[PDB]
């Protein structure tokens, strides 16, 4: 199914896109896993431990 | 004991193996009276108390004479379980305008470390004697060897061995296979330029 | 104002030796060390005029391959040792040498037929070595003027290494003024056979990367 | 469909047909408690 | 001391018989004061900020109340129109002779008048009640705080810092995944696909 | 939001305390970034004493983690609700689902 | 009950003590009321000191 | 490293030298033996079949296990 | 700024002495009066110190000898 | 051998009010990639915006409070306006008032325009009133810069600093979002080792691309002259 949603939007369907280097603007080889995931924030926030 | 902080230590793959990154908080927070003497000694304030005045404004000179103060005063670094004598050792501050204290990467595997939210205390050494002791006995250049056993504890880790690991391998027919080369300067000029994998 | 860049102050650029330059320029502003440093080294390294040795054709080889009763040498190490061959055309374009002698010791580069404008680098430079005889190495070699890095697959050739620079790498660290954070150094570091030096290089390549810009610069 | 779900109704994959639904996931609290101050006339629990 | 002294005369001062102790933001804290109490014994007299307090919050809940008790009118009186909209037929001659005389208008004696009867009731009952509750709820403002023995008055601050995401922080997948951001690179530094958005 | 999530979040969201859920379907008669009023409807109104749900929101207040709580409210004026919605997502929801 | 088990006496600071700052401000102090009166005529300096 | 991490090992150690005791007292060796070591009753052809070098009938093994099974 | 004291131990010998006389010699210029013998590069007296060890023009006799000189030069 | 035919300025297509790609045709086999990504790093790193970054609301003193009729907290209306793309042009600072009154939305049209402001979207929703008789009075404050100053950063400004209803933004005067670009091959009449670059890019509509990378090339240019001095 994880394939068939990706195929329903244009994306490709093994799940891995090629990302090009945003300094030098060649591109990775051996494309990279590239999707939306979900980053909580733990509140072990920094100015409370320095 | 006093001239002590801790804070979350972060990667800094940017360092040399002998400096540390050091926020310019904690910095100038540790470093109090020796800036207080350099900056009533440079004739940048008149007494003590006007040099506590500027330091807690953070002048613009403040700033320059923390990075003249730091530059080879070695801060030792130490981490919580100390299960060895390498658990404390002692590095060159490079200051960093943030608030992590960024630890070298090879050094990770001497403390134990590894930067989920391990927190890392830093120690002021005051006297002479205390800052050749560190640059001398607790270097971080001056301890690559596991004191176990004389094999390093230097070894890269992860990200690294499989970075020199995918470099140094070959396909069976890639680009620009079977040419023969002048030597290794040749041999970026051609990877960087784009004729060999 | 919103239009005023950090333009940089030079600290540094320390000819290790003279074909060997290291030059740290800064401070630049945030990010601009790794445009600039790219985009130098992508123009030294793939589009940069000179001349060098293209092929060769030595007389008693017909492939890439054989041996030849004289040298100790392999073919292909002849190969070698005129791709580091660095020669210098004057306004004259696509010369070819000849390099026929014999003898006892080594071959160096002085001992090709010393045309006008041609010119050697280093003349002390290795070809190949003969064996004690009158043993007979006579070639026809053939320069042009290119641009960037042939190889011969796109083609008794030779991979054409026209350009000058030979290793160029950047590195951006974090530079700075009395309080910004973060901005950048480039800190250059080019090697070149010698026909053109490091400074001398970069300068053309950003002399040939700022004139592609004539259509878009304003004031 | 309730108005709040067809604001954004989530496309739910899982196959199994639900038989109970969700209970009310403070209950324990909610009921020990109340269980415990209530007039309950017997012996069965709570104050009296 | 001594020299202190000679100093204190050079500059003919007076050392205070008041030191200072009070209460400065904690160190690296920065933000905005959202909200202010002051907590006064009951024999102290309040200063001039605890009585503005005072009035601020005796205002504040007059206008809840009032705003409260406007609602819920409006509503009955809705009700009611709607009632006096069928059986007692005043279609738009209803509404705009006074809403108030609405608990004693025109209808059958029907089951529409109970109805009528319970929801004037209900008006009445409104009035009373809201009365009663901001004559408490006054009392409970302007009432004496009962404190600590010893303590005086108590001054609480509210900052509102406001935490932007730094190198040092953890964050986290929802599958154990930790770990400790290291570094804020541009926009530009980023990897981007080959349509141009970064990752 | 999750773009991924399990459907246990309205659920969770809506059991939790936070969220502001209806008590009783209507009209959302006047919205407010303070309290929502609504014109309950006849049907579900009780006989004498007829009334209107007036919530008041919790706002900028803080929790015993020094964390911000504060509802906001998540429907608009004239918009139909019904017993059991969601009225003001509390801190960390989005429409009555779990966005942490 | 904290981590430690630290008690309460170890939470009591030490509201008597100078801090470092202010004996070595007040040292600097009679550094600089000692300059002060070097520049001063003998008799004015020994009755400032003597006063 | 980590809690997981360590975890990790912890547990597969756990399992490794878990499998291997009871993957031990399974016999794999040749002797046949046919009479039981301890009531002289001659085992099966098939029960000597599926554990080759098994020195006890079925009957004498349960008893040994049943007395096994209280550490006596 | 220095990196390794290898050249340090070797010179010294011991490496519990590249502490102690680098830190005798150090003092020397930031609380005595002396000059630093090697070229500084913005260099702190610690690493001074250390530096003139490396070198070979600095160590414990050099240093006792320099003490009983000036003692000398007392008179 | 040493020609180099620099690129110049082929149709630019405005696709639509932001998405706008230009191209670039005449480009050596080598300088697509390095103009390519030069340039798509200058121009999103470093460009004129004129967002907002000063609002003073009428009878607020933080942004953590409610006003009566507003149905989002101000909090929202500044993350609402923080998105306001504007463009100014005589001017490098402007003072836009916001005087709306009665239940409805209230969008960037409804702000008082001058001539020298241009608010590009004017459908952008700034606030939601939903009382009778609320309004919302604000005098927001435009101003140009480049890249992101947080507001944090930006409060050190030391005399008259600050009244209490002046609430600062987060500046973010970036006008250029995506930047992406394409090397293909410039059938120029007569060669072959020929690309052009073309460059999408999808601003806010604040920024024109033959502007844009006007501007862009002005910069890498001058940093060059810096290089090529030496
Ligand atoms: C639209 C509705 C009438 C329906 C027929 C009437 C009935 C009750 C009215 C509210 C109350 O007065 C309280 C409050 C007073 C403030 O000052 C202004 C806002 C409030 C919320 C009012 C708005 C509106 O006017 C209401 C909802
Ligand atoms: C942090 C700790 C909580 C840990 C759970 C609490 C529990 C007991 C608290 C101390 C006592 O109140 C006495 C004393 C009162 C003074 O006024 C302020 C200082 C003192 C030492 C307090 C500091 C702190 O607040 C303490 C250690
Ligand atoms: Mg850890
Ligand atoms: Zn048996």
């Amino acid at each position: 199914e994880i394939k068939e949603l990706l195929k329903l939007g244009d994306l490709p369907t093994s799940g891995q896109i090629r990302l090009y280097d945003g300094r030098t603007g060649e591109q990775f080889e051996r494309p990279v896993t590239v999707g939306y995931m979900y980053m909580l924030k733990l509140n072990h926030l920094v100015d409370d431990k320095m | 004991v006093d001239y002590s902080g801790r804070s979350v230590i972060t990667v800094g793959p940017y360092l040399r193996l002998h400096q540390c990154g050091l926020p310019k908080k904690m910095a100038l927070e540790l470093f109090k009276p020796f800036i207080y003497g350099k900056l009533e000694l440079r004739g940048l304030a008149t007494t003590i108390k006007a040099a506590k005045k500027m330091v807690e404004r953070e002048e613009a000179v403040v700033w320059d004479i923390l990075d003249e103060v730091i530059r080879e005063h070695p801060v030792l670094l130490n981490r919580a379980p100390t299960l060895h004598r390498l658990g404390i050792q002692a590095f060159e501050p490079v200051l960093i305008e943030g608030k992590a204290i960024q630890l070298h990467p090879l050094v990770c595997a001497a403390y134990n470390a590894d930067f989920d939210g391990d927190q890392m205390a830093v120690h002021v050494p005051l006297t002479l004697e205390a800052q050749l002791e560190a640059r001398a006995l607790m270097m971080s250049t001056n301890n690559i060897l596991s004191p176990a056993n004389g094999e390093p504890i230097i070894v890269p880790s992860q990200d690294v061995v499989l970075g020199l690991y995918y470099m140094t391998r070959d396909c069976v027919n890639a680009k620009g296979e079977g040419m023969v080369l002048t030597g290794p300067k040749e041999a970026e000029r051609l990877y960087r330029s784009g004729l060999a994998s | 104002s919103v239009t005023e860049f950090l333009k940089p102050r030079l600290v540094d650029i320390e000819q290790v030796s003279s074909t060997h330059a290291k030059v740290t320029l800064e401070p630049l502003e945030r990010g601009f060390g790794h445009t600039l440093g790219n985009a130098l080294r992508r123009i030294l390294l793939s589009s940069m005029p000179g001349c060098a040795v293209t092929e060769v054709e030595i007389d008693g080889v017909l492939h890439e391959y054989s041996t030849k009763e004289g040298v100790q040498e392999d073919i292909l190490e002849i190969l070698l040792n005129l791709k580091g061959l660095a020669v210098r055309v004057q306004g004259k374009d696509e010369v070819i040498l000849t390099l026929n002698k014999s003898g006892i010791g080594p071959v160096t580069a002085a001992d090709i037929t010393h045309d006008g404008d041609v010119e050697i680098v280093k003349p002390q430079h290795v070809i190949c070595h003969l064996t004690d005889e009158n043993a007979s190495i006579s070639m026809r070699i053939k320069v042009q003027r290119g641009r960037g890095y042939v190889p011969a697959s796109t083609r008794l050739l030779v991979d054409a290494c026209y350009s000058p620079v030979e290793r160029i790498a950047y590195n951006v660290e974090a530079a700075r003024v009395e309080q910004r954070t973060d901005l950048d150094k480039l800190v250059i570091e080019m090697e070149t056979n010698g026909t053109i030096d490091p400074e001398e290089a970069i300068r053309r390549a950003a002399t040939i990367l700022a004139e592609q810009l004539e259509a878009f610069v304003d004031l | 469909y309730s108005y709040t779900e067809k604001k954004r109704i989530r496309k739910d994959f899982g196959k199994r047909p639900q038989v109970l639904d969700v209970p009310y996931l403070l209950s324990i609290q909610l009921d020990s408690f109340q269980k415990f101050i209530e007039q309950d006339p017997e012996g069965q629990y709570g104050l009296e | 001391t001594p020299e202190e002294k000679l100093l204190r005369a050079i500059f003919g001062e007076k050392a205070s018989d008041v030191k200072d102790s009070s209460l400065r933001v904690p160190n690296g804290v920065s933000g905005t004061v959202i909200d202010v109490q002051v907590f006064t014994r009951d024999g102290v007299e309040k200063d001039k900020r605890a009585l503005e307090i005072e009035e601020m919050q005796l205002k504040q809940a007059k206008k809840d109340l009032s705003e409260e008790l406007q609602i819920l009118e409006a509503g009955l009186f809705s009700r009611i129109r709607a009632v006096l909209v069928a059986g007692g037929v005043e279609a738009e001659k209803l509404d705009k002779l006074p809403r108030d005389r609405w608990l004693e208008l025109g209808l059958t004696d029907e089951e529409k008048q109970n109805q009528l009867e319970q929801l004037a009731e209900q008006y009445d009952e409104l009035k009373h009640e809201f009365e009663k509750k901001l004559e408490a709820k006054r009392r409970k403002i302007t009432q004496g705080d009962d404190l600590a023995p010893g303590v005086l008055k108590i001054v609480k601050v509210y900052l509102a810092v406001k935490r932007r995401i730094q190198p040092g922080d953890k964050m986290a997948g929802r599958h154990g995944n930790k770990g400790v951001i290291s570094k804020i690179n541009p926009i530009e530094d980023m990897p981007y696909d080959e349509n141009g958005t970064p990752v | 939001k999750p773009l991924v999530g399990t459907g246990m979040e309205r659920a969770v969201a809506v059991d939790s305390g936070v969220t502001a859920v209806a008590k009783r379907g209507g009209v959302v008669q006047y919205v407010d970034a303070s309290r929502i009023v609504i014109k309950v409807n006849e049907d579900e109104m009780y006989p004498g004493e007829a009334g209107i749900d007036i919530y008041n929101l919790t706002k900028y207040t803080r929790s015993n983690q020094n964390t911000c709580i504060n509802q906001m409210p998540c429907v608009s004026l004239g918009e139909p609700v019904e017993r059991g919605d969601v009225l003001a997502d509390g801190p960390s929801t989005d429409l009555g689902e779990l966005a942490l | 009950g904290d981590d430690e088990d630290s008690h309460l006496g170890d939470f009591i600071e030490d509201t008597t003590l100078e801090l470092p700052l202010d004996s070595a401000t007040t040292e600097s102090l009679r550094a600089a009321t000692h300059d002060v009166l070097a520049g001063l005529t003998a008799r004015e300096a020994k009755v400032l000191r003597m006063r | 490293s980590d809690e997981a991490d360590e975890a990790y090992s912890v547990t597969e150690q756990l399992t490794m030298t878990g499998i291997n005791r009871i993957r031990q007292k399974i016999n794999a060796h040749g002797i046949p033996v046919y009479l039981c070591e301890a009531c002289g009753n001659p085992i099966p052809e098939a029960r000597r079949k599926i554990f080759p070098g098994v020195t006890l009938c079925v009957e004498c093994q349960a008893y040994q296990e049943r007395q096994r099974k209280h550490y006596a | 700024a220095r990196v390794t004291v290898q050249d340090a131990v070797e010179k010294i010998g011991n490496r519990f002495d590249l502490v102690l006389v680098a830190a005798r010699r150090a003092r020397q210029m930031q609380v005595g009066g002396k000059d630093p013998l090697v070229p500084e590069e913005n260099d702190k007296t610690t690493v001074i110190a250390l530096r003139e060890i490396e070198e070979g023009l600095i160590n414990n006799q050099i240093l006792d000898v320099r003490e009983r000189q000036e003692q000398q030069e007392q008179e």
